[PDB]
């Protein structure tokens, strides 16, 4: 009927075809019990979204300042707003924006409304796509846009862990390592910088050290998952 | 399944002759399970396949250059000038991605037998499918079917099986006596009587491991004997 | 019928085709009696469920030293960690005991009184305690995601799986016990000892296993 991940597959009885994204691959169940599944689909909604601005940061980062790199980004800035300052401001922020947005997943009727200004609140939506004043100029048709952001969204999250494990074997950006691998294409993927066989394990060794100092002390910063590495 | 694999035996009765090359040996009872007899009908044509292939390009190999030896052609010193030395892990990329590909589709055709048989991209493009591992097609442009399609069955699987033994023993060869199967023929009717299975099975020519890029490959024979 | 462990055996009457990796093995009839095998089911469940954690992180701990990362042994990481930190074994045994001691009195008496442990005198928990099955517990706690619920076949399915793997890592703790006991060195020590030369190297060929040569 619809087309699944594996065009031969029957996909899992709990996956009708309703939600946005709904390719029919669920291997492992996990979204078989329906209260669990909306909050898988919120949290891929929202991971979705946070992976698309993030890659979309780190290109236009890497695009703006090449000078920085952006795995080391954090320790790189110096604003005039201190490190403590900026994690208080964006610790309550956040707390308020995700509180609210996790009372809306709980109870979903519960919080359209502004706490300030009643004259203004969200139309009754479907969690997960608030709507009001979250949308303006929807440019066409509701849910092919919805799979369109899932499907971005999902190769966003599988593009942010490659930044990441490009980032710590390659040590360079996501366009840098890119140019890294058109300059080298059978010598810079990743089987031909590892392989294991039985007899020996060839890795690739970090390019992140596994400490940088950020004022004063020193943030350990390991490898994601070196050891299972290839 | 008429004129079977011996004078005196009885088929069995899972094995009737609906298959080509049924000669109703299955002695270990393998083919029992019908799920089972299709997975090795599809397994025995793979097999059959790649070793004509590999046979047909072992020998082509040896009489286009006989000065690469087939047993060492894998390693990349030995590859043509436009690919000598090349980096192995993106050649191993290459093959990974692209039989991973096809052998899935297949895979899915083994499953869910007629799904993917359209094009995923060009969706106006089916390969037909007559029967499970005979795609046909885009994979039969000569149109060699269409005919006799059972007689033509039984020759392909019949070669096959005799190229699934050709291969072995000339890999088994290449182990024993160091080299390809023209050169081990002709080192036959050199010496017919001092140059045989004999004085030869029992010392394995293959290194203990070599060195590829880095990596160690353990490298092992088919039989103990003398490194 | 059913697969056993003993081909050719029947199987005994108190293992019916009910529980997860019920291949019909138990020669001393040690679960002969229904509540006495529901305890042994229990037991079964948590000595693999340990195991597994102990099997993975042995593995993992072997292969972060075996590439060289800073890893000990796991014959040898109780030492490290509590003295690389500054650690009282005696303070963290006894937070061990207590905290476990806590949530193992829970499974008893979750054990002994199945509805127990939900009638919210924890902390107003009711039904994050209420035991699914004897040995699944379940719930919003334990069974964050649900796995249980919703489909079933996969259900029975994963806990044969579990059943399987802990058993194997059962087999694979004792192994490790073993290995050190007789190799003495890691479990991927050994297994690079063995993939090195196959041959040669195995437990024939230490003189601990077998004595007569
Ligand atoms: C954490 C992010 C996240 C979350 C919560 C979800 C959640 C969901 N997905 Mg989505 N998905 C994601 C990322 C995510 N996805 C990515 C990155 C891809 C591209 C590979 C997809 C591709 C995809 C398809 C094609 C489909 C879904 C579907 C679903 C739904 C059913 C599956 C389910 O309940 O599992 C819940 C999932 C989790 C709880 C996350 C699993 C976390 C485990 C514990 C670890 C996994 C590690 C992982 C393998 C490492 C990958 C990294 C790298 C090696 C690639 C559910 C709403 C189906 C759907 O829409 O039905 C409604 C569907 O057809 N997903
Ligand atoms: C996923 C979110 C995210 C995060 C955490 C970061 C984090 C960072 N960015 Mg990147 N960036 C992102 C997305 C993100 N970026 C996107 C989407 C773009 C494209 C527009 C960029 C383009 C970009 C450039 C061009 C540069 C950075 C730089 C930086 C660094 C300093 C930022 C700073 O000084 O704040 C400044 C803060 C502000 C100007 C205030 C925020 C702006 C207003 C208030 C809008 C915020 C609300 C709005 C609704 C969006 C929120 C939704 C969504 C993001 C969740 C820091 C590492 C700099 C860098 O390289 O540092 C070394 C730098 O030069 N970023
Ligand atoms: C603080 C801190 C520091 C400095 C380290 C340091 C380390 N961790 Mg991490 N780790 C920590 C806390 C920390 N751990 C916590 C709180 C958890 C939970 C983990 C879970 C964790 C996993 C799951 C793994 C590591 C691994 C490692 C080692 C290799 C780096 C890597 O991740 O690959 C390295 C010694 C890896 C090891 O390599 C086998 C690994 O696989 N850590
Ligand atoms: C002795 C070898 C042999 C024989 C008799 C056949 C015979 C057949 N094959 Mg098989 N096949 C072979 C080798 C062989 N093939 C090998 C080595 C491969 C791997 C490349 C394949 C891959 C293959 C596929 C994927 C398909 C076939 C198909 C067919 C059928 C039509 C084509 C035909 O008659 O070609 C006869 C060939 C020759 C006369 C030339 C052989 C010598 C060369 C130089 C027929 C049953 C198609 C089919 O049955 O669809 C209806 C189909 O889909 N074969
Ligand atoms: C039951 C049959 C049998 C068995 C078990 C062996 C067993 C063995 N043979 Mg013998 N061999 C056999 C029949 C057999 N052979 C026959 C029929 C011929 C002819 C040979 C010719 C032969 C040679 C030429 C050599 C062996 C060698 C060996 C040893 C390594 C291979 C091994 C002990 C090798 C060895 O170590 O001596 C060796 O060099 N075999
Ligand atoms: C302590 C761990 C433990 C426990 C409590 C159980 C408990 C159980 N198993 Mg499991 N099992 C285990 C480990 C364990 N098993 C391991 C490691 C394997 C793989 C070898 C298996 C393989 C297995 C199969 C294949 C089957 C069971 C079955 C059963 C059930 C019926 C038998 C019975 O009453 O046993 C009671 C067991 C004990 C009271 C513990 C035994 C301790 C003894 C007294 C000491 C000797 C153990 C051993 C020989 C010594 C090795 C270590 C030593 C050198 C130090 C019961 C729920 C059957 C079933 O239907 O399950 C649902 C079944 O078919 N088990
Ligand atoms: C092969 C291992 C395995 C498998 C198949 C299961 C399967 C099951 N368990 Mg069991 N369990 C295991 C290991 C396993 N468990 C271990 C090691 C523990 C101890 C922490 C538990 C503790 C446990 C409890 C307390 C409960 C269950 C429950 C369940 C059921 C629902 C959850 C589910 O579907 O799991 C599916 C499992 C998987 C898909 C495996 C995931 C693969 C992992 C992530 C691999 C990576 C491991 C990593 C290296 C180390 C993890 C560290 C850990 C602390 C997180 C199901 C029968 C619940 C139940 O029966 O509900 C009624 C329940 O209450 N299990
Ligand atoms: C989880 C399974 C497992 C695996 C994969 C390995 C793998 C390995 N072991 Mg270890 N080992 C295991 C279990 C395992 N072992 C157990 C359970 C024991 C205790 C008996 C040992 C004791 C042991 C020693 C003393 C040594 C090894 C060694 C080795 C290596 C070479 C193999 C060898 O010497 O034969 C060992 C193979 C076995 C003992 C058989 C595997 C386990 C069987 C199948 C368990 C069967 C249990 C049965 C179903 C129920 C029992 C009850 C029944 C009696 C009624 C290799 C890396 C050697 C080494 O270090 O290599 C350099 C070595 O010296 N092993
Ligand atoms: C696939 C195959 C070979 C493929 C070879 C290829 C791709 C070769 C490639 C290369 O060489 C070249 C071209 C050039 C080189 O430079 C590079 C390499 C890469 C090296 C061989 C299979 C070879 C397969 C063989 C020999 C299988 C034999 C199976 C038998 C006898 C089964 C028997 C039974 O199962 C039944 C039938 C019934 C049961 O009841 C009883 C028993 C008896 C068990
Ligand atoms: C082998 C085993 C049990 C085997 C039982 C068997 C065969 C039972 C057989 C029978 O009863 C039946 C079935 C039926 C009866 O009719 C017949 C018999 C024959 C009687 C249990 C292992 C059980 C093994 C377990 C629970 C292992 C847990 C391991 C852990 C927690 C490891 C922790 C650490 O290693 C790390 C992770 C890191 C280190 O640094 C720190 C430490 C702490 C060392």
């Amino acid at each position: 009927s619809r087309p699944l991940w594996l065009p031969g597959s029957t996909p899992p009885a709990h996956l009708k075809g309703d939600l946005p994204g709904d390719f029919g691959f669920d291997p492992l169940g996990l979204g078989a019990n329906a209260e669990s599944l909306k909050w898988f689909k919120e949290s891929e909604l929202v991971h979705s979204r946070w992976a698309m601005a993030a890659v979309a940061g780190i290109l236009v980062q890497e695009i703006v300042r090449p000078d920085v790199f952006w795995y080391n980004a954090g320790k790189e800035v110096e604003s005039p707003l201190g490190p403590l300052g900026l994690l208080a401001v964006e610790f309550f922020l956040m707390h308020w924006v995700e509180v609210r947005r996790w009372q809306d997943l709980r109870k979903p009727g519960s919080v359209d409304q502004d706490p300030i200004f009643s004259q203004y609140k969200l139309p009754p939506h479907e969690v997960g796509y608030p709507g009001g004043v979250f949308a303006p100029f929807i440019p066409g048709d509701l849910a092919e846009l919805k799979v369109k952001e899932i499907k971005n969204g999902r190769l966003a999250m599988l593009a942010f862990v490659g930044f990441v494990m490009a980032a710590q074997v390659t040590g360079k950006g996501p366009i840098a390592a890119l140019q890294e691998h058109l300059a080298d294409p059978w010598g810079t993927t990743i089987f031909s910088k590892a392989a294991v066989v039985p007899g020996q394990a060839v890795a690739p060794p970090c390019k992140i050290p596994a400490s940088v100092s950020y004022k004063g002390i020193e943030i350990p910063t390991p490898c994601f998952l070196q050891g299972l590495w290839p | 399944d008429r004129k079977l694999w011996a004078p005196g035996v009885v088929a069995p009765e899972y094995l009737k002759g609906d298959l080509a090359g049924d000669y109703g040996w299955d002695p270990l009872g393998l083919g029992a399970d019908p799920t089972a007899l299709k997975w090795y009908r599809q397994s025995e044509l793979q097999h059959a396949r790649w070793a004509m292939l590999g046979v047909a390009g072992v020998l082509v190999q040896e009489i286009v250059k006989p000065d690469v030896y087939f047993y060492e052609a894998g390693l990349p010193q030995n590859l043509p000038e436009p690919f000598t030395n090349i980096n192995m892990g993106g050649l191993l990329a290459w093959e990974f991605i692209l039989m991973h590909w096809v052998e899935v589709r297949r895979w899915q055709d083994y499953k869910n037998f007629g799904s993917v048989n359209e094009d995923p991209i060009f969706k106006g493009n089916k390969v037909p499918n007559p029967e499970m591992g005979y795609p046909g097609g885009i994979f039969d442009p000569f149109g060699f079917s269409k005919g006799n399609l059972k007689e033509l069955q039984t020759k392909e699987i019949k070669n096959g099986r005799l190229a699934m033994i050709a291969y072995m023993a000339f890999i088994l060869q290449a182990q024993a006596t160091g080299k390809g199967p023209l050169a081990a023929l002709s080192a036959h009717l050199s010496n017919p009587f001092g140059n045989n299975i004999l004085k030869n099975i029992g010392t394995c020519t293959v290194p203990h491991s070599v060195d590829v890029q880095g990596l160690t490959i353990p490298l092992t024979c088919l039989w103990p004997g003398s490194q | 019928v059913r697969p056993v462990w003993f081909p050719g055996n029947p199987p005994p009457a108190h293992l019916d085709g009910s529980l997860a990796g019920d291949y019909g093995f138990d020669p001393l009839f040690l679960g002969q009696e229904p509540q006495t095998l529901k305890w042994y089911v229990q037991a079964e469940l948590v000595h693999g469920r340990f195991a597994m954690l102990g099997a993975a992180g042995i593995i993992l701990t072997s292969i972060g030293a075996k590439v060289g990362l800073g890893f000990p042994e796991w014959y040898d990481a109780g030492k490290v960690v509590v003295e690389k930190n500054n650690i009282d074994f005696p303070t963290l045994m006894v937070i061990q005991f207590y905290l476990m001691g806590w949530a193992e009195t829970k499974r008893w008496y979750d054990f002994k009184n199945p509805g127990s442990q939900a009638d919210g005198s924890f902390l107003g928990f009711t039904e994050e305690f209420k035991g699914l099955e004897n040995g699944y517990p379940g719930g919003r706690f334990f069974d964050p995601m649900g796995l249980s619920r919703g489909d079933a076949a996969k259900y029975q399915e994963y806990k044969q799986k579990e059943v399987k793997n802990g058993r194997l890592a059962m087999i694979a703790c004792l192994g490790f016990a073993a290995q050190y006991a007789a190799t003495g060195k890691g479990p991927l020590d050994n297994l690079a000892d063995h993939l090195a030369d196959p041959n040669h190297v195995n437990f024939a060929t230490n003189g601990v296993s077998i004595p007569i040569a």
